[PDB]
């Protein structure tokens, strides 16, 4: 009564057998932008069913060693489908996101993923391992794209701040022995109403295994992790020419 | 008429004045409730209180929460900058300095504004001159808040010293300290202590890569500081600033900070000395 | 004009005084305010949320640090053992410091107010277990026994799909506050120790494997107060901030 | 019941060596494998506890590992205090399996054996009974089989060999093969021949005895 | 007679009464602080309401 | 320190039964498993049973079921093992072992018993000496052989303790259920017969001392 669960936007239906419940991130629906807080005076787009659907990316591959990943956003989704085209012939964006990360065992595996939302979301850098050099991330790093990129050192976050406080944003456990899902409805959240999609990456997503993997020598050892995303209520402004960066 | 398709929160605010009472209890021995399992992959913390596992009494709590207020914890002056003229040496030897406004170069006051991701405020600054001996001597100085686009000082005799639309203040150093009241003076709805993007368009290179993490929204301007006088002054002057905040909102809770600071502009932490955030001990099971 | 006269505390700059200043700016208007989602009135609304524990702070754990937040369970040869033990003030060194609580509590001097952590088993399907988790209040140092240890507050966990089970720290306490517990004559604060112990066994059947993990959480509850602001001695900035 | 093999039963190194002795289990054990070492006479000794632990007392010559369902004991290196016979045992189920046990000997030269046979006294077969022996003396290594021969016939049953272990400082081996015999048939034949064959060696170390002479 | 509306909270202001000498409301004092909280937007954010005595899911 | 003690050895006929005691000592008893380990000679080790003197519980091995019980007195600090219907393969050295976290830590001393019917039989010395026709050659080695005598074993020496260094002292080997041993000593052709050995048996159980000479 609780543990099934079906996500139908659009032309997409994600159907979940063994799901937990949904979190709306702090408790708010993603809304469309009223006229107290518009500033813009143009007309804004809202392509209702070709934008507002879910769209799957890159599966990636637990081992017994792995570090964690992140995606940030709307960064994942420029260069997909016609959400990828409107971000790039338009020059502001507002939407609010549905996140899905699956991930399957059987009943003889053991796990833990926490799944994060993280509002602003600055990586930092080791400094050359002594403090002394000031580096800064490459592009490839801060926009890493559809595949997503590897946490380096996942106490810290790769940012200076620890995992042990994560839980303040809005996230869900992948336990396996519970669930294989894990579901959060994100609104808009920024400081301008509209921002623009290319420069600005809102929030980041962050996979990290807090339990290891461990499962018996002969039991399966290929078990993916995959992301599902959806925006909603998503609308543009400020209708140009395609630039991609 | 034709086309038939062409034709919401979840809590409620409470004001709270005392912590909550403890009602009185008994044994239950039962089947169907269970209070203490919960489900932690849910997202949501455990609602389980305290009557519910223990036997209780009846408690009633007279204890204020006014003190964990945002505007209590955010109420305390705290140190910002540290501008010094000295006479002799490298930094400002000829009477001026000009200072760009960054309040994020001291670690106390830092690390209380980074548990928010947003915030809009109204400050107040204090400026409170001596010697470095810590002496005063009568010498009359000025500051200048220098607005972005404005003109800024490049001697004791510039043109923008004649303040004809910036503010100023003047004062002696025997005076009490300057207390001024700045407003919110940012272009978007509130300030960002962490902007993940890059101000400008462009193809990024390695050579423009100091711009990941630079609003130009958080922006402020220049405080000038002089001695006023074509003439050159025989003293040194080392000048503290303090903020504090008033009349605050807040937004987005983050995770406090662990590792010791690098820079002013980026959270680059040190790779091979990655500090604990718990002072370790010998075994799990030992006290 | 007015007579007046000049009072002590003239001149003098509290860092803490609720003045009205001078502006800077006649006519200023701040740019319009949107709805940010999110908003935060109150710091007891972050202390209710359940955050990571460090149980596992050992001294072999600092160089692979990711293991701190896990303790192990495994299939037993003698019965009823000590599993783990830790003390339960937020404010002292120790695994309380992993903590949103424990973190906002060093920038108060006084709390009060009941505790709850949240044990999760990460473990597979096809495990079987029941722990012990009990509470002891001040007094002498941790139990020996279970026999001992089964004398306070204490919670029966049996393993199975609801997967959690939430331990309340009781407010037990001789004064109505309580300052933050250190090695010395501040030691009148202590609240007690926290001790795990197997109740039967840890089961598994063949293919199972025989050790899982433990992630503890912990938080407050509604009556939680903090008092007497200060400044925290976990940040320390020691030359300059380039 | 999970049997638990341990192969081989005697292997042999010199000092300053390195042995490396084997146990393999049948069902899977959770690293609750325990080595122990019996000298000849006295009580076992634990050694290892948990396939890694060493107990408090036995040195760092012992190390032991293990994964799967095959394990390790491996001594580095071997001194003169640590021949004997050596356990494993497994305690994860019931009954609680040891294994076959490995003993350690010392290596050493080869020797051939010194075949000496003693007839009957002739007071002892009076009373009805008599007893034909044939001792050899100080040889190595352990497996032969030694024949008894009477006028090119081959018998047995009716034998019995008594071995010996490593003497001390010389690291030699013994045996005697004696068998009773009612004196009546101790007339049927004549010859007395024990044939000792050896390994290497072709042909066996032969000495004979008569009555007649 | 009156003041200009100039803080950083006018229509989510998080005092009551404060006091002031000038004509721009940034310079006032801080006041009373409100004491109104909504922890269950970070405490429970989930869609269905979970019962608390009653198990969550099953 | 914790040490174990066993009971001295027996020796009973067949269809009687015993009762091997094991002392504990410098330990809290009743709070610990105490285990039983049979050695027959000489290539095995195999369990038995435990027991908890606390509650007096038992678990047996299933092939010492009918054979082996086990009790334990917590007033004396003692385990009991009173092995019934005793046959011929009952002869073997019962351990007494404590176990601390599965494996067992510490061990007893080792108490044997034999079953036999034989009553104690005085042994026949029995001369091995070259040699009516062959002596060849100038080293020979000589002997002397001991048989039917029970219990095992005796202590045969050598001209009053000064041959060691040519010594051979073969262990027992029964038959016809009763012990069989020998002896062994070399010496060159030079000292025989200038040496006439002395074969000395000694079996404290008969007082039977009787030596021989060549
Ligand atoms: C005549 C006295 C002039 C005093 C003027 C002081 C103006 C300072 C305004 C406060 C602005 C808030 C700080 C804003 C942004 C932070 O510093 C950012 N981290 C900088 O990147």
């Amino acid at each position: 009564s609780d543990r099934v669960a079906q996500l139908t936007i659009g032309n997409s239906t994600i159907t979940t057998q063994e799901a937990a419940n949904i979190v709306i991130a702090y408790g708010e629906w993603p809304e469309y932008c009223p006229d107290t807080d518009a500033t813009a005076v143009d007309k804004p787009t809202r392509p209702d069913v070709s934008v507002n659907r879910f769209f799957t990316l890159d599966t990636k591959s637990w081992a017994k060693d792995s570090k964690g990943w992140y995606w940030k956003f709307p960064d994942v989704l420029t260069e997909v489908g016609v959400f990828g085209q409107n971000a790039q012939f338009h020059y502001l964006y507002r939407s609010g996101f549905c996140v899905h990360v699956q991930c399957n065992a059987s009943k003889f595996h053991q796990g833990a993923l926490l799944v994060a939302v993280l509002p602003e979301y600055v990586l930092g850098t080791i400094a050359g391992g002594t403090g002394n050099e000031n580096s800064h991330p490459p592009y490839a790093t801060t926009q890493p794209g559809q595949v997503g990129a590897v946490l380096t050192h996942p106490y810290v976050l790769d940012a200076g701040i620890p995992l042990s406080q994560l839980t303040v944003c809005p996230h869900q456990w992948i336990n396996l022995r519970t669930n294989n899902c894990a579901t959060i409805i994100v609104p808009y959240m920024n400081t301008v109403p509209f921002d623009s999609a290319l420069n600005h990456c809102n929030f980041g997503l962050l996979v990290i295994p807090v339990v290891p993997l461990d499962f018996n020598a002969g039991a399966t050892s290929e078990i993916p992790i995959t992301v599902t995303i959806a925006p909603m209520c998503a609308e543009f402004a400020g209708l140009r020419q395609a630039v991609k960066q | 008429d034709p086309i038939a398709d062409m034709i919401r929160s979840l809590t409620a605010l409470q004001v709270l004045p005392t912590a909550a009472n403890t009602e009185a209890s008994s044994h239950r021995l039962g089947t169907g409730v269970v209070p203490a399992l919960q489900a932690a992959e849910t997202g949501a913390s455990s609602n389980a209180s305290d009557k519910n596992l223990i036997e209780t009494r009846c408690v009633l709590n007279h204890h204020s929460t006014q003190e964990t207020a945002i505007g209590n914890f955010f109420s305390r002056a705290g140190l910002v900058s540290i501008i010094t003229m000295p006479t002799m040496g490298t930094q400002n030897t000829d009477g001026y300095a000009n200072w760009d406004i960054d309040l994020m170069g001291y670690a106390q006051l830092r690390r209380k504004c980074e548990l928010f991701t947003y915030m809009r405020f109204d400050a107040e600054f204090t400026f409170v001159v001596a010697k470095p001996n810590g002496e005063l001597v009568p010498q009359l100085l000025q500051y200048m808040y220098v607005p972005p686009g404005a003109p800024k000082p490049t001697s004791r005799d510039s043109f923008a010293w004649q303040t004809a639309t910036n503010p100023s203040v003047f004062v002696k150093m025997t005076d009490p300290p300057a207390q001024v009241s700045v407003p919110f003076m940012s272009p978007a709805s509130a300030y960002q202590w962490f902007y993940d993007g890059y101000p400008t368009f462009g193809e990024h290179l390695q050579a423009n890569d100091l711009d990941y993490g630079q609003c130009p929204n958080n922006m402020m301007g220049t405080f000038s500081i002089r001695t006023v006088g074509t003439k050159k002054s025989p003293h040194s002057i080392t000048l503290r600033v303090y903020m504090r905040i008033k009349h605050v909102r807040a937004w987005i809770p983050r995770p406090l900070r662990n590792q010791p600071y690098l820079f002013k502009t980026n959270p680059n932490y040190k790779g091979n000395d990655i500090k604990c955030t718990s002072t370790s001990r010998d075994k799990i099971t030992t006290l | 004009g007015i007579p007046t006269e000049l009072k002590p505390g003239t001149n003098q700059f509290l860092t803490t005084d609720d003045g009205v200043s001078a502006p800077i700016l006649p006519g200023f208007h701040p740019t319009p305010p949107i709805h940010i989602p999110g908003e935060v009135r109150n710091l007891l609304e972050i202390c209710r949320v359940e955050t990571i524990l460090e149980v596992n702070n050992l001294k072999t754990n600092e160089t692979t640090p990711m293991q701190r937040l896990c303790f192990p369970v495994s299939v037993q040869s003698k019965t009823g053992e000590l599993c783990a033990a830790f003390r339960a003030d937020p404010g002292r060194d120790g695994p309380w410091q992993s903590t949103i609580l424990g973190q906002l509590c060093r920038y108060y001097t006084q709390w009060s107010g009941s505790l709850e952590v949240t044990f999760m088993f990460a473990g597979s399907f096809m495990a079987t277990g029941k722990m012990l988790i009990a509470y002891t209040p001040p007094g002498g140092s941790v139990p020996a026994d279970r026999i001992t240890a089964m004398l306070g507050t204490h919670v029966i966990w049996d393993f199975g799909l609801q997967s959690s089970v939430t331990l309340v720290v009781p407010w037990i306490s001789n004064t109505h506050y309580r300052a933050h517990a250190r090695a010395g004559y501040f030691d009148y604060y202590t609240t007690g120790i926290i001790t795990i112990w197997y109740q039967t066994n840890y089961v598994v059947p063949i293919g199972a494997p025989t050790t899982a993990y433990i992630v503890a959480l912990a938080a407050a509850q509604d009556n939680f107060t903090m008092k007497l602001c200060k400044d925290t001695e976990d940040i320390e900035q020691t030359a300059n901030i380039q | 019941d999970i049997q638990m093999t341990q192969s081989s039963s005697y292997l042999s190194v010199s000092l300053g060596g390195r042995v490396t002795i084997t146990c393999k289990a049948s069902d899977h054990i959770n690293n609750w494998l325990a080595w122990y070492q019996q000298k000849p006479g006295n009580a076992p000794r634990l050694l290892i506890s948990g396939a890694t632990s060493l107990e408090t007392g036995v040195p760092s010559r012992f190390s032991g590992s293990g994964s799967g369902k095959d394990y390790t004991l491996s001594i580095t290196s071997l001194q003169t205090e640590d021949v004997a016979t050596y356990y494993c045992q497994q305690y994860w189920n019931s009954p609680y399996t040891f294994g076959g046990g490995t003993k350690l000997e010392i290596k050493r030269a080869d020797a051939a054996p010194t075949v000496s046979i003693f007839p009957p006294s002739s007071e002892q077969l009076t009373s009805g009974g008599a007893s034909v022996v044939c001792f050899l003396n100080n040889f190595y290594p352990k497996d032969i089989n030694v024949k008894w021969k009477i006028d090119g016939s081959e018998r047995q049953n009716g034998v019995l060999n008594s071995w010996t272990d490593q003497d001390s400082k010389d690291s030699t081996y013994s045996m005697s093969s004696t068998l009773t015999l009612t004196k009546d048939e101790y007339e049927r034949h004549n010859s007395y021949t024990c044939e000792a064959t050896h390994k290497t060696s072709t042909s066996p170390i032969v000495k004979s005895f008569n009555r007649n002479e | 007679s009156h003041e200009n509306s100039n803080s950083a909270s006018e229509g989510s202001t998080i005092n009551y009464t404060t006091i002031n000498y000038y004509k721009d409301a940034y310079a006032a004092s801080a006041g009373r602080q409100d004491m109104s909280q909504d922890p269950k937007r970070f405490t429970d954010p989930v869609m269905d309401v979970i019962h608390e005595m009653a198990p969550p899911l099953k | 320190q914790v040490q174990l003690q066993q009971s001295g050895p027996e020796l009973v006929k067949p269809g009687a039964s015993v009762k091997i005691s094991c002392k504990a000592s410098g330990y809290a008893f009743s709070t610990s498993w105490m285990n039983w380990v049979i050695q027959r000679p000489g290539q095995g080790l195999e369990w038995i049973g435990r027991i908890y003197p606390g509650d007096g519980d038992t678990n047996y091995n299933g092939k010492f079921k009918g054979k082996a019980t086990l009790t334990a007195d917590k007033s004396s600090s003692t385990a009991y093992m009173q092995l019934s219907s005793l046959t011929s393969v009952d002869s073997a050295v019962y351990f007494c072992a404590r176990r601390d976290y599965g494996y067992f830590d510490y061990w007893g001393q080792g108490t044997t018993l034999t079953v036999s019917s034989a009553k104690t039989t005085p042994p026949s010395v029995y001369p091995l000496a070259p040699g009516c026709g062959d002596t060849t050659g100038s080293s020979v080695t000589l002997g002397c052989l001991v048989k039917g005598y029970f219990p095992e074993s005796v202590t045969v020496t050598w001209n009053s303790g000064s041959l060691s260094s040519s010594v051979h002292t073969f262990p027992a080997l029964l038959q016809s259920g009763l012990y069989t041993m020998s002896s062994s000593v070399t010496v060159p052709s030079s000292t025989w017969p200038s040496q006439t050995v002395t074969c000395s048996v000694a079996h404290p159980a008969s007082s039977t001392t009787v030596d021989k000479k060549l």
